[PDB]
């Protein structure tokens, strides 16, 4: 009943479930926490990085995709590299061929369709990474949540990774505050940093611990690490 | 085409197909290589399923790769041909483009490369062959001896053995090979090679064969009788109470 | 999980389970069909069952127009039925283009049978769970019925039937010909051949039919056409005033 | 034009090849060796198109050498030449054919005969007592028709060439800067490296 | 037992997890990054006295500014080294400069991804993951001296100090205590040698342990035995008075 | 998948159906000069931007598609649908007839039940439009099977929705109006939410009508959507 | 094509096992020729022996094979071996040396042992041939791609009994006629029939063709086996 | 026959100073004896403090500038936002051009 | 899409058997009995036309097929397999031979070609062996008349007379008793008709029996006159009528 039905993605279980896809989803559950949230003028990614040792790097979890777009990861880092690279190419195709910046919503559709093919092909595996996509385009600010199942949804804010449920709780309740933080980048970042806290038994996010990204009305997607994030701790 | 993965990891981190390839090597007849002061000597054995053979036409275990380097093997004979052919082609291709014969080390790295590649390719199994490769670099007199195994690993040896009961003969060679004083001559080097073989083979009848490689493409095989001159002078000599 | 139960390889007794199950599949729609030959026509009849009230009945069919001259009826599930229908249309058009004349009914049956034979022998292909009945008035052979199954088998028929009640309908027809001594319905109008076909369908199934319980295809020289409910009602009226 | 001569005496084959390499208005080399050893008892000489000439020769050499080591055995001159011919014959109908003419001279240890094969870029093979490629043949063929004898010594064969070279140094328009001479016999290949100032 | 790249219910790739087990069975490699250089040290670990110890290549040059120590199934590292060298030389060709250490590592980690039985990509020509971890050390103008751990997963991490191999758990704990942001190259050299001496299953001499470093000014140099033996003499002395 | 079970059925397809039965409820309603599509959208969280996670998809300019089950599978299908529509238009100049479009998806879906290397689709798809001769509504199951419908429903609340549709059909033999079917779709979606109501839902409706949209697929926005949401709310109190 | 825990090739071992049930073939090498003898598997009265071949095949004019195993698998390999000989002859204008053709066939076999996932050929060959580098040569190849040379050898059913008897009665200075006799003797004792009749046999010799200094291949006619069976005291 | 090339006129001028450089060009675009535009710029800021002009066949010029701008973009992506030095640009441009040697 | 079984479905089992080939032979065992008999001036192949319902038209089913004007085939086992083997065999007689040499292949060589096709299904990835055994009866100028049997393995052997299928054991014996190397064609037809009488359960007439001969050349079956150097095909299917006439004098 859960036995010979989780061999590959090319197999349904008698319940109607695709187990390999569910197990891929699981790699997210045990990934470091990341948060996304947006107002009407900006969108913000806050990613808590995870270290293997005290002597190590906290490994980067935010990848830039275009001047107006980028994303944060949780799960398999290499899978985030494949998908964001595909996204870079797509964004780039929209620019060269059409002189048009790619709509965040279309980037979602594109990611969805790419992930889908890997839920139906033999000798392939689902992607094992969740992604949070912020962007600013012709219809304003956008946050997207990508699931390796292919499911993409547009949100005002969200969180993925370990203990994300607490951050997503807080954001559900902070809604009408953060959605109104227009023309004020640093109060939106702060609202995001405050959100990621409700997911820490851990410790008190430190200088190397924290990574922030923002995109907005007159702000190209920029990443901040170490020194420049200290003023948010 | 077919590319189902055969060589894969087990939970303890072993690649079982590579592992069983080594078992096939330990199943094959013995080969020994020992390098001297101005030489390197290779030595093998033969089995006994039947003995109505014609030995003019049956493949010797020492193969010429180029005129200055030889390859011997333990394991599956059929597999070894494929490595020998490829090694021989590469040696010609190196001369054609570098205008220089291969160094012994380069040829080894190539053969080990081929073996490695067959450990990580869909729908192929690793070679059940481990090799000793020996000779002298062009315009050089320092002796060279190397060993490859099914995993693709290689390294140089003062002396070394592979195949069935190589456990025993490596034991011998570890006591008897002095790093300080290599077997200084061609003669005393063949001596150590026959001795190390003796306790594994039985009689040196239609089984023990020997090949000597000197610098500048000088490679000669011995005759049954010239082997017997070492057989006779060691059995009766090293017997005294 | 025995491999000879899942892919088309022989079992110890030299059997092909998937083919056997493909046959089982052909009765899934609980539909009987029958075909008969007239003097200058060929008629196919099949039960039409519309259970769901939400269905549009005019889209529920198991009869297919393959070419100007050839018609086909399928016993088996509709997805497989349509797959085989699309292919036969492709083959019939291709034949005409390459060879300069209309693909004869029997040759299409043979080609379809060979295609099915391949799924019988190759492992990655499942057989199609269908029996295809082909009908036409061949320009060389006259009224023709050729029938293929998931094994790759095909043969010509005087008449035939397919479905859950295949056996009863067959012996019913066998009996008619035994008595009439000839191998066709001696009747110059196709309307009477239809009437005959429906009549023996009624007697063998032990059921009366309304106009929406049937589906009729007729093949005449150089056309195959299906009947509407009204042309069927007029056939059902005529049988009532006699039988 | 590039002088490639070959003369087969009784116990040996003698190849003479010009030493000049000339691109355009300049003689770039006066000591080029237009020859590759295919086996201890088989020598090939070549002339033709600038690039193809040496690439083909070396490609043939590597193949014969490969065969040698694979069988611990030396192919006969006849077998070597058939290989060379087949290679050229395939080449002539490919996208860019090798434009190389060759002479193959070898000693057949099994038969104890010397053997000379002439093969042009089209893959036309023939065995001959004497041969040439290019313009040189328009002089040497008739000269050897006269002076050649089938049962000559190697030393007599070297006099016949001295005549051939002399004639070519008198009547050919271009300065081919002398010849390198090589003898293939039962012992092998050696160079008579003192033929120009002889 | 069903496929290569298949997920466990825990959401890990079976074959990747088992490749890591192979690396645990490998010979220890230790890297220490300082501000005067990066030091790489390895355990030779001969399987017999007759093995010519200096024919053991477990520290290799990638480019003049980049070096590499390995651990695990070392035969698998041949094609990664080859790929790394090509990446670095190629980069110099296209850009007339030195490849960044991070970029070089990323490229090697891309190679690591290309496993799977005809897996849906563009294309995966490789049947299994590598059975070898790499420590990549080098210098560049931008991010200075650097050390990287590259696992057969395709993931890579940057470290101040790192140990990979059989003695890695013991060695890592030791590195945590000993490492500070002021370690001099000569100190780092001694520390590598010391930590190797603790975790080697022989007595650390100049034949079964190899040191190497990369300085901006001199590039990547492997230490020859005489230079190592001096440091070994000198470690024993330094650890006698204390 | 390329495997028949001993009863003649296809067990991989059978399980695909389970995935569909497990999905959001979506419906189609044919009316006298068009079709109307509607769908239930579960509100996972307050954080979903309302109206901004569109489920209904257009094919060409005149076909609507909605589906229940594995959403990515549905999107894959529509992509194929769109290539199938462009290929037809390119060659034949005319826009694709709905029956023709039905068979194109039919054949493609059916293909994925043929080979053991592929899995079937985890969606039932409801689609239709106005072509050169009338309105057409279709439903297509994971097996490839499809038929014309007066009304169609699939998903968790398919039984209650199918019952409602049956009522309409029987009580409107003269056909329903486009304007009416929009409101009724709203009612029917509310009345399938009963069997899925642990989460909150958003209603989404599209239509294709000869008189109301010129035979083009269009979304029901603003007033007309609100009027429908009202009509549905009214007939539950 | 995969390894066992012990280091053996599963399908290869089973292929050899398959061959161990096939009709016995024997090769015996003399000073002045080679004998090939093969026994047909339990036959019938109605089986045509005239236009029949199944165990002895001509490869070129200087080389023949004896077959133990699957006939149809063997015809695949016979035909490509026939082609390899012809490519060699076309390339070099010299006949293919016996060993070289044998190495090639053995290399093809070895292929099905290392890659592709196809089953090995269920065939063993005895090669009888002549060339001017080694003269008369007898070879054996099996599904593992292994090849060895022989003075006398047997393949197929009862090779153990066969090998004992040949090892007993074979001597280096034999003439072809004694080798023919030994071949029949051995088969007489190893058969699973009552007696050895002519229609259960195939027979071939590679001789120095009496007077010419040239090499001849003789595939014995039904009558000629019946004859050679009489003068050796088997009638 | 179809000729894939044209000549859009057009002159460019680069001068390097001690701590600055200038790249200038005319703004006229022509075909044979006609003026297509009086203001069509052909000197471009490509980011990373590099200016570029590809004069001659305008279609080919544009294609090249487009690709170098993309080259700069991907250099940032692949090499941790590193500033592309002028010498490194020069070399990268040789490769762009030489890719079309034939 | 694509083929994903690129490995052999017929493999050696520990005992040395190839299972899938054996199972194909078991399939052939259930097949309707067929036979061939070789005369001094002909060959006869014959089988039963097992009908399924008398509504089926047995004449439309070809169990005895012409492969070339001089060669014919008949089978026991799986009809659909035989039908595709016939079509491949005809095509290969052309591609491998007629288009090269301007004449049809001799029997042994066409038989060899069929055998090759069957063997390849024994070894290629993703396939089962053919579940038929064939009897192929032909004549060629240099070999005269011959009869061959081809089995699922690809093995083929020549027979003076034989039978395959359901009543093969019984019929092989019946033939052994009746075959001598002096039979005229009409005698072999008679013997074949006798042997086939033992197999059939139901009716035994010209519409339940399919029977073909390879005999003399039939000029009237050629379709044209004026080239004296072909006198027509040696293959002839006996008509329903002609079978019955030999039955009354049986």
């Amino acid at each position: 009943f859960r036995n010979n039905y989780d061999g590959d993605t090319v197999t349904f279980s008698p319940t109607g479930r695709l187990f390999q896809v569910e197990y891929a989803l699981e790699a997210i559950k045990q990934g470091s926490v990341t948060v996304g949230l947006r107002s009407n003028t900006h969108a913000v990614l806050v990613a808590l990085k995870r270290n293997a040792d005290e002597l190590s790097s906290y490994q980067k979890k935010i990848i830039k995709c275009d001047e107006h777009m980028g994303l944060s990861l949780a799960g398999l880092a290499p899978d985030a590299r494949v998908l964001s690279n595909y996204l870079r190419q797509q964004c780039n195709y929209s620019s060269l061929v059409f002189n048009r910046k790619l709509a965040v919503e279309r980037a979602g559709h594109l990611l969805c369709d790419k992930a889908q093919k890997n839920t139906q092909s033999y000798g392939g595996r689902p992607y094992g990474v969740g992604l949070l996509i912020i962007g600013y385009d012709k219809s304003g600010a956008h946050l997207l949540e990508f699931q390796p199942s292919g499911n993409v949804t547009e949100l005002y804010g969200t969180a993925i990774g370990a203990r994300s449920q607490g951050a997503k709780t807080y954001l559900e309740r902070t809604l009408d505050t953060f959605i109104k933080i227009d023309g004020n980048p640093d109060e939106l970042i702060k609202a995001g940093v405050e959100a990621i806290s409700q997911s820490l038994r851990d410790e008190s996010l430190t200088v190397d611990n924290l990574s922030i990204a923002i995109v907005g009305k007159d702000t190209p997607f920029t990443i901040y690490d170490g020194e420049a994030v200290a003023k948010y701790i | 085409g077919y590319d189902r993965a055969l060589s894969i990891f087990s939970p303890d981190g072993h690649i079982f197909q590579v592992e069983y390839a080594l078992e096939a090597v330990k199943r094959g007849t013995c080969a020994v290589g020992v390098k001297g002061k101005n030489c390197v000597v290779l030595g093998c054995e033969r089995r006994s399923t039947l003995k109505l053979q014609d030995t003019r036409i049956t493949p010797s275990k020492v193969s010429k790769i180029d005129s200055h380097v030889v390859l011997s093997f333990s394991g599956l004979n059929a597999d070894s041909r494929i490595l020998i052919e490829k090694a021989r082609v590469e040696a010609q291709s190196h001369r054609l483009t570098l205008e220089d014969p291969v160094t012994v080390e380069y040829l080894t790295r190539y053969v080990a490369g081929v073996q490695q590649r067959y450990t990580q390719s869909g729908g192929v199994r690793p070679f059940g062959v481990s090799t000793l490769i020996a000779g002298f670099d062009p315009r050089d007199d320092e002796p060279k001896l190397y060993q490859t195994e099914p995993s693709g690993i290689y390294s140089s040896w003062s002396a070394q053995t592979i195949g069935r009961n190589s456990k025993t003969v490596r034991e011998f060679l570890e006591k008897n090979y002095d790093r300080k004083e290599p077997p200084a001559t061609v003669e005393e080097c063949v001596k150590l090679t026959v001795r190390s073989l003796l306790e594994v083979v039985q009689t040196g009848a239609k089984n023990i064969e020997i090949t000597v490689v000197k610098p500048d493409s000088d490679i000669v095989a011995l005759s049954s009788e010239e082997i017997n001159q070492y057989v006779t002078q060691i059995e009766q000599e090293k017997q005294e109470q | 999980a025995g491999y000879d139960r899942h892919i088309t390889i022989f079992s110890p007794e030299g059997r092909l389970y998937q083919v056997e199950y493909a046959f089982k599949a052909t009765n899934q729609t609980n539909i009987n069909s029958l075909a008969v030959r007239g003097k200058d026509c060929t008629v196919v009849i099949s039960q039409k069952k519309v259970p769901d009230k939400l269905l549009d009945p005019t889209t529920v069919s198991y009869i297919f127009c393959i070419s100007r001259t050839i018609g086909m009826v399928v016993n088996g599930p509709i997805p497989d039925a349509r797959n085989a229908a699309l292919r036969a249309k492709a083959e019939a058009a291709e034949f005409r283009y390459k060879y300069g004349y209309d693909m004869p009914c029997d040759v299409l049956a043979k080609r379809m049978a060979n295609l099915s034979q391949i799924y019988t022998q190759r492992a990655y292909m499942r057989p199609l769970g269908v029996i295809l009945t082909f009908v036409s008035v061949d320009e060389e052979l006259g009224p023709s019925i050729y029938k293929t199954d998931p094994a790759g088998y095909y043969v010509g028929y005087k008449a035939t039937a397919t479905g859950p009640k295949q056996q009863e309908i067959t012996t019913n027809l066998e009996n008619h010909f035994k008595k009439s001594k000839i191998d066709h319905i001696n009747e110059e109008s196709w309307e009477k051949v239809v009437e005959f076909a429906i009549t023996h369908m009624i007697d063998a199934l032990g059921t009366e039919f309304s106009k929406n319980d049937l589906e009729v295809g007729v093949a005449t020289k150089d056309k195959f056409f299906t009947l509407s409910a009204e042309n069927i009602e007029e056939r059902l009226v005529a049988i009532a005033e006699q039988d | 034009m590039d002088i490639i001569l070959g003369i087969r005496v009784q116990d040996s084959v003698i190849l003479a090849s010009s030493k000049a390499v000339t691109r355009g208005i300049s003689v770039l080399k006066d000591s080029d060796d237009k020859t590759r050893q295919l086996s201890p008892h088989t020598l090939m000489s070549f002339a033709g198109e600038a690039g193809d000439t040496v690439q083909f020769a070396e490609y043939i050499q590597a193949n014969i050498q490969l065969y040698s080591i694979r069988e611990d055995y030396e192919l006969s001159p006849q077998a070597v030449s058939s290989f060379v011919r087949q290679e050229l014959a395939k080449s002539i109908r490919s996208r860019r054919p090798y434009q190389v003419n060759v002479l193959i001279g070898g000693y057949d240890k099994k038969k104890n005969k010397p053997e000379l094969y002439q093969i042009d870029y089209l893959g036309t093979k023939v065995e001959l007592p004497y041969g040439a490629h290019g313009y040189s043949g328009f002089y040497t063929f008739s000269l050897l028709d006269h002076h050649y004898r089938p049962d000559m010594t190697t030393e007599e064969g070297l006099d016949l060439l001295k005549l051939c070279v002399q004639e070519l140094e008198k009547r050919m328009p271009m300065d081919f800067k002398g010849v390198i001479v090589k003898i293939v016999d039962k012992d092998g290949i050696r160079q008579v490296d003192d033929f120009q100032a002889q | 037992d069903r496929g290569v790249s298949t997920f466990s219910p825990e959401g890990r790739l079976f074959q990747v997890e088992y490749s890591l087990e192979a690396i645990k069975l490998g010979s220890t490699a230790i890297g220490i990054a300082t501000k005067e250089g990066v030091v790489l040290g390895v355990e030779k670990r001969a399987t017999s006295p007759l093995l010519e110890s200096d024919s053991i290549e477990k520290i290799v040059e990638i480019d003049r500014h980049i070096g590499c120590a390995m651990s695990g199934l070392t035969a698998d590292a041949r094609s990664m080294i080859e790929h790394a060298r090509t990446a670095a030389v190629t980069h110099n060709l296209y850009y007339d400069e030195d490849i960044n250490v991070e970029s070089l590592t990323q490229s090697v980690c891309d190679l690591a991804l290309r496993f799977g039985e005809g897996a849906s990509g563009e294309e995966r020509l490789m049947s299994r993951p590598f059975g070898v971890a790499l420590l990549i050390a080098g210098h560049d103008a931008d991010d200075g001296y650097q050390l990287f751990h590259a696992e057969p997963s395709g993931t890579f991490y940057r470290y101040n100090a790192k140990a990979i191999g059989s003695g890695s758990e013991g060695a890592q704990a030791e590195l945590l205590n000993e490492w500070h942001s002021s370690l001099t190259l000569k100190e780092a050299e001694l520390l590598v040698l010391k930590i190797l001496k603790q975790v080697m299953e022989e007595k650390l001499d100049e034949n079964n342990a190899q040191l190497s470093c990369i300085t901006k000014q001199d590039g990547f140099k492997i230490y020859d035995n005489e230079k190592t033996a001096e440091l070994i003499k000198e470690l024993k002395e330094k650890e006698a008075a204390e | 998948n390329s495997v028949f079970s001993p009863d003649g059925r296809n067990f991989q397809v059978e399980y695909a159906v389970k995935a569909v039965e497990n999905g959001t409820t979506s419906i189609g309603i044919k009316c006298n000069d068009g079709v109307v599509f509607a769908v239930e959208k579960l509100i996972t969280s307050k954080l979903l931007v309302p109206q901004k996670n569109v489920k209904i998809q257009v094919v060409d300019r005149h076909i609507g598609c909605v589906y229940s089950g594995l959403i990515p599978d549905g999107r894959h299908l529509v992509n194929r649908g769109r290539e199938e529509a462009a290929s037809f238009k390119k060659l034949y100049k005319t826009p694709i007839p709905i029956p023709a479009f039905a068979d194109r998806l039919g054949q493609y879906v059916q293909a994925h039940t043929l080979y053991n290397s592929v899995r079937p689709f985890g969606v039932s798809t409801i689609f239709g439009g106005v072509d050169k001769n009338g309105a057409h509504l279709y439903m297509l199951e994971p097996s490839g099977s499809y038929w014309g419908y007066k009304g169609a429903a699939t998903g968790k609340g398919r039984q209650s929705a199918k019952a409602e549709l049956e009522k309409l059909v029987d009580h409107h033999p003269e056909g329903l109006s486009a304007r009416e079917a929009v409101k009724q779709a709203a009612k029917i979606i509310y009345l399938a939410h009963e069997d899925n109501k642990e989460k909150d839902f958003e209603l989404e409706i599209s239509w294709c009508s000869l008189s109301e949209t010129n035979g083009l697929h269009k979304f029901v926005k603003g007033d007309l959507l609100q009027e429908a949401i009202d009509f549905a709310q009214k007939e539950i109190n | 094509t995969i390894f066992s825990p012990e280091g053996r090739l599963y399908q290869v071992e089973y292929a050899l096992e398959s061959i161990s049930h096939a009709g016995t073939a024997i090769g015996i090498m003399a000073s002045d020729g080679i004998v090939l003898a093969a026994e047909r598997k339990v036959t019938s009265t109605l089986l045509e022996q005239d236009t029949s071949t199944e165990k002895l095949y001509k490869l070129n004019d200087k080389i023949a094979v004896a077959v133990a195993g699957l006939t149809a698998d063997a015809e695949i390999l016979i035909n490509t071996a026939r082609i390899h000989a012809q490519n060699y002859l076309k390339t070099y204008n010299e006949d293919i040396p016996v060993e070289i053709l044998v190495r090639r066939l053995s290399d093809i076999k070895q292929g099905y042992t290392q890659h592709g996932g196809l089953r090995p050929f269920g065939v063993s060959f005895i090669y009888a041939g002549y060339d001017d580098r080694y003269g008369y040569q007898l070879y054996t190849s099996n599904p593992s791609g292994n090849y060895t040379g022989w003075k006398a050898i047997s393949v197929g059913a009862n090779t153990s009994a066969a090998q004992t008897l040949l090892q007993m009665d074979y001597k280096d200075d034999m003439k072809v006629d004694d080798a023919i006799e030994l071949a029949l003797k051995t088969l007489s004792k190893t058969t699973d029939s009552s007696a050895l009749t002519y229609d259960r046999l195939e027979f071939a010799t590679i001789r120095k063709g009496a007077n010419d200094g040239e090499v001849y291949q003789k595939i014995f006619k039904p009558q000629e086996i019946k004859d050679i069976l009489v003068k050796t005291g088997i009638t | 026959q179809f000729n894939p090339y044209g000549d859009n006129g057009g002159t460019i001028l680069g001068i390097a100073g001690e701590d600055f450089a200038v790249l200038a060009g005319d703004t006229r675009n022509i075909t044979d004896y006609s003026i297509n535009s009086r203001y069509e710029p052909k000197v471009f800021d490509c980011g990373d403090n590099i200016v570029m002009s590809a004069n001659g066949f305008a279609a080919d010029g544009d294609a090249l500038v487009k690709r170098f701008k993309n080259s700069v973009k991907w250099y940032h992506f692949d090499h941790n936002d590193k500033k592309l030095s002028i010498n490194s640009a020069a070399r990268n441009i040789q490769h762009l051009l030489y890719g079309k040697r034939f | 899409m694509t083929d994903r079984y690129s490995f052999s479905l017929t493999t050696f089992s520990p005992s040395g058997k190839l299972g899938q080939i054996d199972y194909a032979l078991t399939a052939v065992k259930q097949g309707v009995t067929s036979l061939g008999i070789k005369a001094t001036n002909g060959v006869v192949i014959a089988t039963e036309k097992k009908s399924s319902s008398p509504l089926a038209m047995s004449e439309t089913l070809s169990k005895v097929s012409l492969l070339t004007p001089d060669i014919g085939a008949v089978y026991s086992g799986m009809g659909p397999d035989y039908r595709v083997l016939v079509d491949k065999s005809r095509k290969v007689a052309h591609t491998s031979y007629k288009r090269i040499y301007g004449e049809y292949p001799p029997t042994k060589l066409l038989v060899s070609e069929v055998a090759k096709i069957m063997q390849e299904a024994t070894q290629s990835g993703g396939v089962r062996p053919f579940g038929v055994s064939l009897l192929i009866a032909g004549h060629d100028e240099f070999n005269g008349f011959s009869l061959y049997q081809v089995d699922p393995s690809g093995s083929y052997f020549p027979w003076k007379a034989t039978a395959i299928g359901k009543g093969s054991v019984a019929a092989k014996t019946f033939l052994e008793k009746r075959w001598n190397d002096e039979l005229e064609l009409e005698d072999a037809i008679h013997i074949a008709l006798l042997t086939l009488k033992e197999s059939v359960e139901g009716e035994f007439n010209g519409d339940t029996i399919e029977l073909a001969i390879i005999g003399d050349e039939n000029p009237d079956l050629l379709g044209y006159t004026g080239i004296p150097t072909d006198k027509g095909p040696r293959f002839r299917k006996l008509t329903s009528q002609e079978i019955n006439d030999r039955l009354e004098a049986l």
